[PDB]
């Protein structure tokens, strides 16, 4: 994350930290007392398009908390990761809740409207390019669709798309998928905040609420927006995927 | 327990009520009340002998971010 | 008791009522009904800590001699 | 008790045994699960006009129930008992209620109408002049007061009364008393009968209530009524006394 806060009230506590086999550092978020989101490429780092689940369960290191490691069962990603980024993290025991850890809820709203603003908590690099050495968090209001469509690709018409992505790597783009754009300076998400959450408070329930996880998170405040999951749009998949 | 105390020509019937601690809360189509009948079973009624459950709260952080 | 199952991340309040055996009835200004505290009492809300009476019920023959 | 029926179902768990030193048997009334009442002319059987209270109470044995011997701690006399043959018993223990041993209720309301039909129950002698085996029961009707005091005395003046009791021995009578006629045929009280209770059946509360305590038990069937001390007289210094 480039600026924003230090999470020095401890206000994240469904934030997770993933290592892989490699030393690289990803985000993941506690839904439940069993259970994580994350990204696809995520559990692929630092290993080839040919590993499956059971290769990959054995090679991660997660924490929650206060670097507290808890064991992995196992890994299911999402039938079609290509274009749905997610993947799934079960535990093998509860964790235990409490004001360091703690799940976030699932929306039963669409809270992804053009211009709400949520929170995005990441263990990614800073402005030194630096894996960070204590949580961040930044405020991001959601961007235009098509405008980041246009800004990532070459237009909404498909057969008129080219890369033109300022960082180069493009970012996976459909229907599944929102943008967040720069806040109001240059503070951005960054690499190994994916998996994350976009965490929006509900005032009216006063109700903090998963509504993306952050898959794009290279465009280190020299793109415009990040990409993120609609969690609505795979919410089916993961009560179905709980149970089990 | 620890033992109420008895009174001459009375009797006891054991009630007892389930609460979930922080950061939980209970999961039972019941009211959480378990009646110990001659059985040796606490019944609810009317659950029957299914204790209820303490499910994790999600999404009420103790410290909450500072406000947009 | 005898003990009430415990469940994770719950916890249990203690319940007790009293009730009077045959031939007595209940001497109390309570409802009978005492709630184990922190402090190893028995409370009622509220007669406090004092126990009810079984009293002796009178006049009532279980089989009362044939009508005039 | 003169004719009348066996209490063959236990139908007077109040009903209390008392017996002399000498073997002589009358009754009394368990009112509380520690007090009885009785009368003072049963209390100074086989004694002299001369005793207290504390030289009767260790002379005394006491049953209940099927043959059930209850301790005595003391005894109280009634302050006037020449007018008011009353005493009560007090009992070491508090007796355990059950079928065959339950307090009759005092009243409160009075009973001692011209007519009203109570159940006397009692130990004393039948037809052959016997203590009865078993313990038998009479239906016996509230008598007229004048009558009665016509009958055992002169007239209602006091300067016109005269002996006349076709027993010889004269009952004692005031406002503190009532009488009880021939129920229907010559089944009347007689001697040993004394201390039991005239109980009335309160139809309304289904509850019986001891109206009355036999005081005169002389008049075996040859004199009209037998003499009761009306409860309601003595409740005030029943319930003093008691307590303590
Ligand atoms: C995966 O992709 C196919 C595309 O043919 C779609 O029908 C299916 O529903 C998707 N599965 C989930 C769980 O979204
Ligand atoms: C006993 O007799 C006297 C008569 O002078 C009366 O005043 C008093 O109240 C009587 N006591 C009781 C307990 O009835």
């Amino acid at each position: 994350i480039l600026g924003g806060h230090l999470d020095a009230k401890g206000s994240f506590p469904w934030q997770a930290k993933m290592v892989s086999h490699h030393n690289l550092t990803t985000g993941a978020t506690l839904i439940n007392e069993q259970w994580l989101l994350t990204t696809a490429k995520n559990l692929f780092l630092n290993h080839s398009e040919n590993a499956t689940a059971k290769d990959i369960a054995p090679t991660l290191t997660l924490y929650v908390g206060k670097k507290q490691l808890v064991e992995i069962e196992k890994v299911v990603l999402h039938p079609n990761y290509s274009q749905v980024d997610i993947g799934l993290i079960k535990l093998k025991q509860k964790v235990s809740v409490n004001e360091r850890v703690m799940p976030i809820c699932l929306p039963s709203k669409d809270y992804a409207e053009v211009g709400r603003v949520g929170y995005v908590s990441g263990w990614g690099r800073n402005a030194n390019f630096k894996f960070t050495d204590h949580l961040k968090y930044v405020m991001l209001p959601v961007a235009d669709q098509d405008q980041c469509i246009r800004h990532y690709e070459g237009s909404t018409v498909p057969e008129k798309k080219t890369p033109k992505s300022p960082v180069g790597v493009q970012p996976i783009l459909n229907e599944h998928t929102f943008c967040a754009g720069m806040s109001k300076y240059q503070e951005d998400t960054c690499y190994g905040d994916a998996g994350s959450a976009f965490a929006v408070h509900d005032l009216e329930e006063d109700t903090w609420y998963a509504t993306g996880i952050l898959s794009f998170d290279k465009s280190c405040a020299v793109a415009e927006y990040g990409v993120y999951v609609k969690v609505t749009s795979i919410q089916d998949w993961v009560q179905k995927t709980i149970a089990e | 327990c620890p033992k109420p105390p008895e009174i001459a020509h009375g009797y006891v019937e054991h009630s007892v009520r389930y609460q979930c601690k922080n950061y939980y809360k209970l999961r039972t189509e019941g009211d959480g009340v378990y009646t110990l009948n001659n059985e040796k079973q606490w019944i609810n009624k009317a659950v029957g002998d299914k204790l209820p459950e303490c499910e994790a709260v999600c999404g009420k952080p103790k410290n909450p971010a500072n406000p947009v």
